[PDB]
């Protein structure tokens, strides 16, 4: 399954950004799909994740609230709509299927269509 | 597995495909009808859920492992001291919801002894679906190949891993490469073959690369996780 | 721990060897009363953990049966699972054993063995929970 994710962009404090994963593939490989987001020097981070029948979703503790994510899968699309941003969101946000994100070599990059940047600064 | 060989059915009843929403994931080990081992950086949140795992036993192949073939995880258990930024302690349980039914190609392998005496370098196998080159897809069938214990003292010399193989880690491989474990062999066995037994001293746990000179592959120290284990184990079954 | 004292937990807390294994849980998790039964090396060496002696020790063979074997694998974890059971001699220089109490009552199977320099039967217990291990050829 190929992902391209899109949205990314600057805001200031309390703004809001939309990121997109489009997924091209088989739909069995879409059954769980989520975003993980990772800043320079420090460790990649779990930030969402949604099952394609959108009956379960699942959010990060430092995330829980403020992001909302959801699937349109006539489209294969992915969508986490973020909300009221801060300084510590500033990262690379990646989508990713959960045979992408369990790695056995953890610091091996993943792809950059995968990838959009958000930036929150003043 | 890099370097290796496709398996006959029967070769390795213990190995188990783990999939998350019938996609194929990491790999396990049976050790009772119910009870399969794998790695706890497998089931960080939000794949701590059992309801996203089904087990299969006994297929060789991805193509055949269809919806309903498989057997649905009822509890996943990480080790309470794993450690997600040096994946220490890398460990998990599944316990199925319906027990296996063993076979000519499915059945469990042996936890080990302590006592076990096993030889500096001694011979291991590794077994699983990952990819057959580095940044390669899953493989569709299952793969197994020899490696060799390497000393922690060596693995964590200067020019190999420079002390980052603690008590509850094992390194196996070659220090020249060209046959490690690889992207998707996470969880699967590391077995060795004592007095006739196949025993499971390892889980596929990190490495650098695939099959890289000086960057074998790091596997879960079974020996050292056993107690864990039989308590799980014991407080399940009453 | 000093002084010999067995870790309970990874959360610093020791208690004396003498209160392991002893039949009383005083371990925040019960971790000195849910590991005394183990099978040692490749050949399934069945070992007790005495509270008395502060070590473990093979089983005699006197009066085991299958029942005692059963117990013993219900104890590790291995709930109804039973493989194989025999009396085989002692191969680790071993003057001390644990030996079965027929009159112990309802106990912990830890608990109805009690520390003996010297075995009847001259055989300890060897035992498998499960059959597992085998491949093709
Ligand atoms: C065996 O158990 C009974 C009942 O607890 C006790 O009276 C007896 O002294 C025990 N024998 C040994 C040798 O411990
Ligand atoms: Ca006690």
């Amino acid at each position: 399954v190929q992902l391209q994710a899109s949205g990314g962009g600057f805001v200031q404090p309390g703004g809001s950004l939309r990121l997109s994963c489009a997924a091209s593939g088989k739909v069995v490989e879409q059954g769980l799909m989520g975003w993980f987001r990772q800043a320079p020097g420090k460790e990649r981070e779990f930030v969402s994740a949604i099952q394609y029948d959108t009956k379960l979703e699942y959010y990060a503790d430092s995330v829980k609230g403020r992001f909302t994510i959801s699937r349109d899968n006539s489209k294969n699309t992915v969508y986490l709509q973020m909300n009221s941003l801060r300084a510590e969101d500033t990262a690379t946000y990646y989508c990713a299927t959960p045979q992408m994100w369990v790695q056995r070599d953890v610091q091996a990059r993943w792809y950059w269509g995968q990838g959009t940047q958000v930036t929150v600064s003043s | 597995i890099v370097g290796g060989e496709s398996a006959l059915p029967g070769a390795w009843p213990w190995q188990v495909s783990l999939h998350v929403q019938n996609v194929h994931v990491c790999g396990g080990s049976i050790i009772t009808p119910e009870w399969i081992v794998t790695a706890a950086h497998c089931v960080e949140k939000p794949l701590n859920n059992p309801w996203h795992w089904t087990a299969f036993a006994g297929i060789l192949r991805q193509s055949f492992m269809f919806y309903g073939a498989g057997y649905q995880v009822e509890k996943v258990i990480s080790h309470p001291n794993y450690d997600s930024k040096t994946k220490n302690n890398d460990i998990a349980l599944m316990k199925l919801q319906k027990p296996l039914t063993f076979n000519d190609l499915v059945k469990p392998v042996c936890l080990p002894n302590p006592g076990m005496m096993l030889q500096p370098e001694q011979l291991c196998w590794i077994s699983g679906w990952g990819a057959t080159e580095e940044k390669g897809k899953t493989s569709e069938v299952l793969n197994a190949a020899k490696v060799l214990l390497i000393e922690t003292q060596r693995c964590n010399s200067r020019y190999v891993y420079d002390n980052l193989i603690t008590p509850a880690m094992i390194c196996a491989g070659f220090l020249q490469g060209n046959v490690d474990s690889c992207q998707g062999d996470s969880g699967g066995p590391l077995v060795t073959s004592k007095n006739n037994i196949w025993w499971l001293i390892g889980d596929t746990s990190w490495g650098s690369g695939c099959a890289k000179a000086y960057r074998p592959g790091v596997y879960g120290n079974v020996m050292v996780f056993t107690d864990w284990i039989y308590r799980q184990m014991r407080a399940d079954g009453e | 721990c000093s002084n010999s004292g067995i870790e309970c937990d990874s959360s610093g807390t020791c208690i004396n060897p003498s209160n392991w294994c002893d039949g009383v849980s005083h371990c925040p998790g019960g971790e000195d009363e849910n590991r005394c039964v183990r099978l040692y090396g490749p050949n399934f060496i069945l070992q007790v953990y005495s509270s008395q002696r502060k070590s473990w020790h093979p089983v005699c063979q006197d009066d085991w049966n299958e029942n005692y074997g059963r117990a013993a694998c219900r104890d590790m974890g291995y709930k109804n699972n039973f493989y194989s059971s025999q009396g085989i001699v002692d191969d680790s220089g071993s003057t001390s054993f644990m030996k079965l109490n027929t009159s112990a009552g309802n106990v912990d199977i830890y608990k109805k063995l009690y520390h003996s320099d010297a075995c009847s039967s001259k055989a300890v217990v060897s035992l498998r929970c499960i059959a597992c291990g085998v491949n093709l050829n």
